[PDB]
C-alpha cells in the first residue's frame, strides 16, 4: 500500500528566514565622589 | 455603433462571445472577497440561469481550442501536475455531457476519447512519447472516470449546475493571466501639471511597453521583459476619453494624463471600447465617455430619459420621494420584453405597457400609433385617463440621477473604497490657538464678513495667512459660519483654497485661509484685456470644470461659483505655462438671504431657489456654471446690467432666454 | 517515472457549493381607456 | 520620576487582538452632534447652576416624545464658549 507513494515531507523546504534579537551592549561609566557641606 | 454594410459581394465570419469579465464571480475561493449586485433594502448573483450555460460553452471551446494560453511549468513535478489537472477537467466535462444526456457511462462508451478534450499543443506532445506510458494515461483516465462516474456523484449528490462553476473556477487558476486583454505598443507618455511643475515624464527611449486592463484592477502597465505592474487608475477615476487619428489619451480628474498610439484606428476604437462598457458596469449605466463609441440605446435613452431594466421597487421607492403627488410617472424598459417599457404612474400605482415596433411607438390596446416616443407622450399629455374609478392627469415625469445606486451596477472590493462617507449631522473642525495668530491690516468687507491680513506661527515657521471675521451684528447665522467649515474640511482638491481651521478668541469666531498673491481673476481679466488668447481661456474653464465635477462626486454643493471667487496663483501670460486658479470658499449660503438679495444676484442665482430656499441641491451649479461662461468670453463684461429688480423678475417669470 | 505515483487530482471534490440567480417573474396590468375634454 | 499607568515601553507585547484597545487621537478635533431647533421643546425652570439654567424638555421624533434635559450656559458669559 504505503510502497506506491513516495512524496518528501512538506515541512523540509524553507523560505524568507527569521531572526532573533542578538544582545544589549553592555556600557556604564561611574565618576561618584560625595562631599558634605 | 460600427456600422456593418452588405453587398451581394462581402463575405465575413463573427463571434458572439461575453467580453466583459470579472475574476472570483464565484465565492468557491476564500482567499478573495466576491462580487454581487446591489439589492433594495441575500446578495443577489451576478449572473441569470440562461447566461451561465453559453458561458460554460465559451470556456470549453476557449480550453479545447487552445485559444487561451496554457500555464508554463516551474519544475518537472508541476509539469506533470499540470497535465494531471488538464486529464481531471477533461473527466469532469465527459462527466457532465454524459449526465446531461441522461446515461451513464457504460451506456453510450462509443464517442469517448481523451484527445478531443485537451489542448492541442498537449496532444501533440503526448503522441511523441512511448506506447507504454499512453496506455497506462488511458488506464487512469479510465479509473479516475470510473471512480467520479459512480463514487462520488452519490458522496456529494452533485448536479448538473454543481459541475459548471467548479469547472469555471479550476479554468480560472488553471490558465494564464484568464480574463484579461493585454496591449503592445512602442510609445507611451505620462504627464502631470503640479503647480510651477508640468512634469513631463518618461523618455524617448526605444524600449516597448505593455498595458493591460482587467476588471477588478483597473489600468497597468510596465516595460516589456528582454518587473511588478504599476497602477495608473480605476475605472471610477477617469472623467473623458479623447482620439486623436490613432493616438488615444486618457486624463483623470486630478489632472494626470496619459498618451499612447496603437497600431491603426481600428485599435484605438477596440481599446476605447473595452474602458467605456467597464465604466458603465462600475461607475454608471447611465452616461458614455468617448463620443465615437457611444452605442445608439443609450444615446436614445439619454435624449428620451427611459431608465435601464431597473427593478420594481426601485421604481416605487424613487416616486415616494417625490411626495407621490397625482400625475408624476417613471419610464422603464421591461425585464423580459425587447419592446415594452413599463410607464408606473402614481396612494395608487398604476402600470401600463407601451408596444414599440419597427421603430413605431403605439399605446397597448389602441390603433394609432406615432413616428416618435417623444410624440406619442406628447399626444398622451392632454387627454384625461380612465382606469377603474378614478381619473388623473399626467403633469411631470421623473428623471435619473448621477451614480445613482441600483441593480445595475455591480459592487467590488476595490470599488467599495470610492464609496461616499455619512456625515449627516456630524460637525467637526480644528481648533488653533489665540496664541500662535497675529492680526495685521484691513484688506477690505465682504458679505457680512471682514478680512485681515495675518500670520501663523509653529505649523517651518511664520506663513502667511488671510483671517475672515464674521461681522459683530450678525452673529445669529453662526451655524451657517460652522457648516461651512466643517464642509471646507472634507475637501482636498489641488484648484482648491486650504483652510487651515478655526481659532476661537473671546466672542470672535475667526478662519484662517492659505494666501494666494494673484489676486481675483475679475480684475486681471478688466487690465489685461487685450493681451487675452482663446487657449488661454480654454485652459481656465477645464480646471473649474474639473473642480466642480470633483465636488459633485462627493455630493457637496457650492452656491457662489463666480468670478469673483476665482483666484490667480500663475499668470502664464508671458510665456508657454498656463494660468492657475483654485475656486474660494462657499461663504455665506443664500438660504439666510432676504427676497430683496436674491433678486440681485440674477443670473447667477437658480430659478428653483428663488421660488422657494429649501429647493437647494447640486443641480444650482450647472446653471452658475454656464453663466460663468458667458462672463469669462465677454472680458469680465456685467451680464444683465442697467436691468431694474423688476425686470430681472420678469425675466425668471416669463421663462425667456437671459443671454446668448 | 510517473508510473510509481498516483494521486486523484486536487479540483475533483467539492464544497459549500454555489448559486446563481433563478429569473425574474413576469407580471403586469393593463387598464388603459382614455378620454379627451 | 516615577512610572505611569500603561506607559508603553519595551517591556510590553504588541499582538492584534490588544492592538484594537489603543487610544484614539483627538489633539484638537471637535465633534458634536446638532439638533434642529423644531425637535425640542423648552419647559418649565428646575434651578441655577454654575453660570448655567437649566430647564425640562421635550425631545421629538429621535419612539417618541421623550423627556430630557436642557442645560443653557448663561447670556453673561459667552466668553467661555471654548
Ligand atoms: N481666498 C483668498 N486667497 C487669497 N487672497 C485673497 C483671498 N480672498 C481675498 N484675497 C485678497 O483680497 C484682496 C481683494 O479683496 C486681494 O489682495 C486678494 O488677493
Amino acid at each position: 500500500p504505503w510502497f506506491q507513494g513516495v512524496k518528501t515531507p512538506r515541512a523540509l523546504d524553507f523560505s524568507e528566514y527569521r531572526y532573533p534579537v542578538a544582545t544589549f551592549q553592555p556600557s556604564g561609566p561611574e565618576f561618584s565622589d560625595d562631599l558634605i557641606l | 455603433n460600427r456600422i456593418i454594410t452588405v453587398d451581394d459581394k462581402t463575405s465575413l465570419r463573427l463571434h458572439y462571445r461575453m467580453r466583459f469579465y470579472f475574476t472570483n464571480w464565484h465565492g468557491t475561493n476564500d482567499n478573495e472577497q466576491s462580487v454581487w449586485r446591489h439589492s433594495p433594502k441575500e446578495a443577489t448573483p451576478l449572473l441569470d440561469a440562461s447566461s451561465l450555460e453559453y458561458l460554460f460553452a465559451q470556456g470549453q471551446y476557449d480550453l479545447i481550442k487552445c485559444l487561451a494560453p496554457i500555464r508554463d511549468p516551474k519544475t518537472e513535478q508541476d509539469g506533470h501536475d499540470i497535465e494531471n489537472e488538464c486529464l481531471g477537467m477533461a473527466v469532469l466535462a465527459i462527466s457532465h455531457y454524459a449526465m446531461m444526456k441522461k446515461m451513464q457511462l457504460p451506456e453510450l462508451p462509443k464517442d469517448i476519447s481523451y484527445k478531443r478534450y485537451i489542448p492541442e499543443t498537449l496532444n501533440k506532445s503526448i503522441r511523441q512519447r512511448n506506447l507504454l506510458t499512453r496506455m497506462r494515461i488511458n488506464n487512469v483516465f479510465k479509473d479516475f472516470l470510473k471512480e467520479f462516474n459512480n463514487k462520488t456523484i452519490c458522496d456529494s449528490s452533485v448536479s448538473t449546475h454543481d459541475l459548471k462553476v467548479k469547472y469555471l473556477a479550476t479554468l480560472e487558476t488553471l490558465t494564464k493571466h484568464y480574463g484579461a486583454e493585454i496591449f503592445e505598443t512602442s510609445m507611451l507618455l505620462i504627464s502631470s501639471e503640479n503647480e510651477l511643475s508640468r512634469c513631463h515624464s518618461n523618455d524617448s527611449g526605444n524600449v516597448l511597453y505593455e498595458v493591460m486592463v482587467t476588471g477588478n484592477l483597473g489600468i497597468q502597465w510596465r516595460q516589456k521583459p528582454n518587473e511588478e505592474w504599476n497602477n495608473f487608475s480605476y475605472f471610477p477615476e477617469i472623467t473623458h476619453i479623447v482620439i486623436k487619428e490613432s493616438v488615444v489619451s486618457i486624463n483623470k480628474q486630478d489632472n494626470k494624463n496619459m498618451e499612447l498610439k496603437l497600431s491603426s484606428r481600428e485599435e484605438a476604437l477596440s481599446f476605447v471600447s473595452l474602458v467605456d462598457g467597464y465604466f458603465r458596469l462600475t461607475a454608471d449605466a447611465h452616461h458614455y465617455l468617448c463620443t465615437d463609441v457611444a452605442p445608439p440605446l443609450i444615446v436614445h435613452n439619454i435624449q428620451n430619459g427611459c431608465h435601464g431594466p431597473i427593478c420594481t421597487e426601485y421604481a416605487i421607492n424613487k416616486l415616494r420621494q417625490e411626495g407621490s403627488e397625482e400625475g408624476m410617472y417613471v419610464l422603464r424598459w421591461s425585464c423580459t420584453d425587447f419592446d415594452n417599457i413599463l410607464m408606473t404612474v402614481t396612494k395608487q400605482f398604476k402600470n401600463f405597457q407601451i408596444e414599440v415596433q419597427k421603430g413605431r411607438y403605439s399605446l397597448h390596446g389602441s390603433m394609432d400609433h406615432f413616428p416618435s416616443l417623444r410624440d406619442l407622450m406628447n399626444h398622451l399629455k392632454k387627454q384625461i385617463l380612465r382606469t377603474d374609478n378614478i381619473s388623473f392627469v399626467l403633469k411631470r415625469c421623473c428623471q435619473p440621477k448621477p451614480r445613482e445606486i441600483s441593480n445595475l451596477l455591480v459592487a467590488t472590493k476595490k470599488a467599495q473604497e470610492w464609496q461616499p462617507v455619512y456625515s449627516m449631522s456630524q460637525l467637526s473642525f480644528d481648533r488653533i490657538l489665540k496664541k500662535d495668530i497675529i492680526q495685521g491690516e484691513h484688506l477690505g468687507r465682504g458679505t457680512r464678513t471682514h478680512i485681515y491680513s495675518g500670520t501663523l506661527l509653529d505649523y517651518e515657521k511664520k506663513i502667511k495667512v488671510i483671517l475672515k471675521v464674521l461681522d459683530p451684528s450678525h452673529r445669529d447665522i453662526s451655524l451657517a459660519f460652522f457648516e461651512a467649515a466643517s464642509m471646507m474640511r472634507q475637501v482636498s482638491h489641488k484648484h482648491i483654497v486650504y483652510l487651515y481651521g478655526v481659532c476661537f478668541r473671546d466672542v470672535e469666531n475667526i478662519m484662517v485661509e492659505e494666501f494666494v498673491e494673484g489676486g481675483p481673476l475679475d480684475l486681471f481679466m478688466h487690465r489685461k484685456s487685450d493681451a487675452l488668447t482663446t487657449p488661454w481661456k480654454f485652459k481656465v474653464a477645464k480646471q473649474l470644470a474639473s473642480a466642480l465635477s470633483y465636488l459633485e462626486d462627493k455630493d457637496l454643493v457650492h452656491g457662489n461659483v463666480c468670478t469673483k471667487n476665482l483666484l490667480l496663483a500663475r499668470e502664464g501670460i508671458d510665456s508657454d505655462i498656463g494660468p492657475f486658479i483654485k475656486l474660494s470658499d462657499p461663504g455665506i449660503p443664500v438660504s439666510v438671504l432676504t427676497r430683496q438679495e436674491c433678486i440681485e444676484r440674477i443670473p447667477w442665482i437658480a430659478p428653483e431657489c428663488v421660488e422657494d430656499s429649501k429647493n437647494l441641491s447640486v443641480a444650482a451649479d450647472k446653471w452658475s456654471f454656464g453663466t460663468t461662461l458667458w462672463e469669462i468670453c465677454y472680458n469680465g463684461e456685467i451680464p444683465l446690467k442697467d436691468k431694474t429688480l423688476i425686470e430681472k423678475e420678469r425675466f425668471y417669470e416669463s421663462r425667456c432666454r437671459p443671454v446668448t
